[PDB]
Protein backbone atom coordinates (compact mmCIF):
# COMPACT_ATOMS: atom_id res chain seq x y z
CA UNK A 1 0.00 0.00 0.00
CA UNK A 2 2.61 2.19 1.00
CA UNK A 3 4.88 2.22 -2.16
CA UNK A 4 7.63 2.86 -0.58
CA UNK A 5 11.24 0.96 -1.35
CA UNK A 6 10.17 -2.66 -0.96
CA UNK A 7 11.26 -5.95 -2.07
CA UNK A 8 8.29 -6.15 -4.86
CA UNK A 9 7.75 -2.45 -4.52
CA UNK A 10 11.20 -1.54 -5.99
CA UNK A 11 11.60 -4.46 -8.79
CA UNK A 12 7.70 -3.28 -9.97
CA UNK A 13 9.07 0.37 -10.31
CA UNK A 14 11.79 -0.63 -12.41
CA UNK A 15 9.99 -2.84 -14.38
CA UNK A 16 7.08 -0.68 -15.63
CA UNK A 17 9.94 2.10 -16.21
CA UNK A 18 11.01 0.01 -18.42
CA UNK A 19 7.80 -1.31 -20.16
CA UNK A 20 7.23 2.48 -20.65
CA UNK A 21 10.43 3.64 -22.10
CA UNK A 22 10.89 0.60 -24.61
CA UNK A 23 8.08 1.16 -25.87
CA UNK A 24 8.09 4.52 -26.14
CA UNK A 25 11.44 3.92 -27.49
CA UNK A 26 9.65 1.78 -30.12
CA UNK A 27 7.22 4.38 -30.86
CA UNK A 28 9.92 6.48 -31.68
CA UNK A 29 11.71 4.67 -33.70
CA UNK A 30 8.20 3.75 -35.66
CA UNK A 31 7.74 7.44 -35.98
CA UNK A 32 10.57 8.19 -38.06
CA UNK A 33 9.56 5.06 -40.78
CA UNK A 34 5.91 7.04 -40.02
CA UNK A 35 6.95 9.83 -41.61
CA UNK A 36 8.53 9.06 -44.52
CA UNK A 37 5.79 9.44 -47.09
CA UNK A 38 5.74 6.20 -49.13
CA UNK A 39 4.50 4.28 -45.17
CA UNK A 40 1.87 6.41 -45.78
CA UNK A 41 0.92 5.82 -49.23
CA UNK A 42 0.44 2.08 -48.23
CA UNK A 43 -1.90 2.79 -45.49
CA UNK A 44 -4.22 4.89 -47.58
CA UNK A 45 -3.66 2.33 -51.00
CA UNK A 46 -5.26 -0.59 -48.56
CA UNK A 47 -8.07 1.65 -47.41
CA UNK A 48 -9.34 1.62 -50.68
CA UNK A 49 -8.70 -1.83 -51.76
CA UNK A 50 -10.60 -2.72 -48.24
CA UNK A 51 -13.60 -1.14 -49.09
CA UNK A 52 -13.77 -2.51 -52.81
CA UNK B 1 30.95 2.83 -63.35
CA UNK B 2 28.61 4.44 -66.14
CA UNK B 3 26.30 1.34 -66.44
CA UNK B 4 25.91 1.95 -62.84
CA UNK B 5 24.76 5.79 -63.06
CA UNK B 6 22.75 5.08 -66.08
CA UNK B 7 21.30 2.00 -63.96
CA UNK B 8 20.51 4.82 -61.09
CA UNK B 9 19.22 7.21 -63.42
CA UNK B 10 17.50 4.52 -65.07
CA UNK B 11 16.00 3.91 -61.19
CA UNK B 12 15.52 7.73 -60.46
CA UNK B 13 12.84 7.82 -63.53
CA UNK B 14 11.26 4.65 -62.21
CA UNK B 15 11.20 6.02 -58.42
CA UNK B 16 9.65 9.23 -60.24
CA UNK B 17 6.90 7.23 -61.66
CA UNK B 18 6.33 5.12 -58.39
CA UNK B 19 5.50 8.82 -56.83
CA UNK B 20 3.51 10.11 -59.16
CA UNK B 21 1.30 7.43 -58.57
CA UNK B 22 1.36 8.26 -55.33
CA UNK B 23 0.45 11.57 -56.37
CA UNK B 24 -2.37 10.80 -58.80
CA UNK B 25 -4.06 8.71 -55.69
CA UNK B 26 -3.67 11.38 -53.27
CA UNK B 27 -5.69 13.48 -55.81
CA UNK B 28 -8.86 10.93 -55.79
CA UNK B 29 -7.37 10.74 -52.03
CA UNK B 30 -7.75 14.53 -51.59
CA UNK B 31 -4.93 14.73 -49.42
CA UNK B 32 -2.80 17.60 -49.52
CA UNK B 33 0.33 15.92 -47.54
CA UNK B 34 0.75 13.00 -49.73
CA UNK B 35 0.95 15.26 -53.00
CA UNK B 36 3.65 17.35 -51.38
CA UNK B 37 5.77 14.87 -50.78
CA UNK B 38 5.98 13.43 -54.12
CA UNK B 39 6.70 16.94 -55.65
CA UNK B 40 9.51 17.53 -53.25
CA UNK B 41 10.71 14.10 -54.14
CA UNK B 42 10.53 14.20 -57.91
CA UNK B 43 12.67 18.04 -57.68
CA UNK B 44 15.70 16.19 -55.83
CA UNK B 45 15.55 13.08 -57.98
CA UNK B 46 15.54 15.31 -61.33
CA UNK B 47 18.24 17.44 -60.10
CA UNK B 48 20.07 14.38 -59.38
CA UNK B 49 19.35 12.96 -62.78
CA UNK B 50 20.62 15.92 -64.45
CA UNK B 51 23.70 15.99 -62.69
CA UNK B 52 24.29 12.58 -63.57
Amino acid sequence: VRGMNTSSAMSAFERMEEKVLMQESRAQALGELAGADLETQFAQLEGGSDVD
Amino acid sequence: AQKRSEKQYNDAQNEINKWQRNAQLALQKGDENLARQALERKKTYTDTSAAL
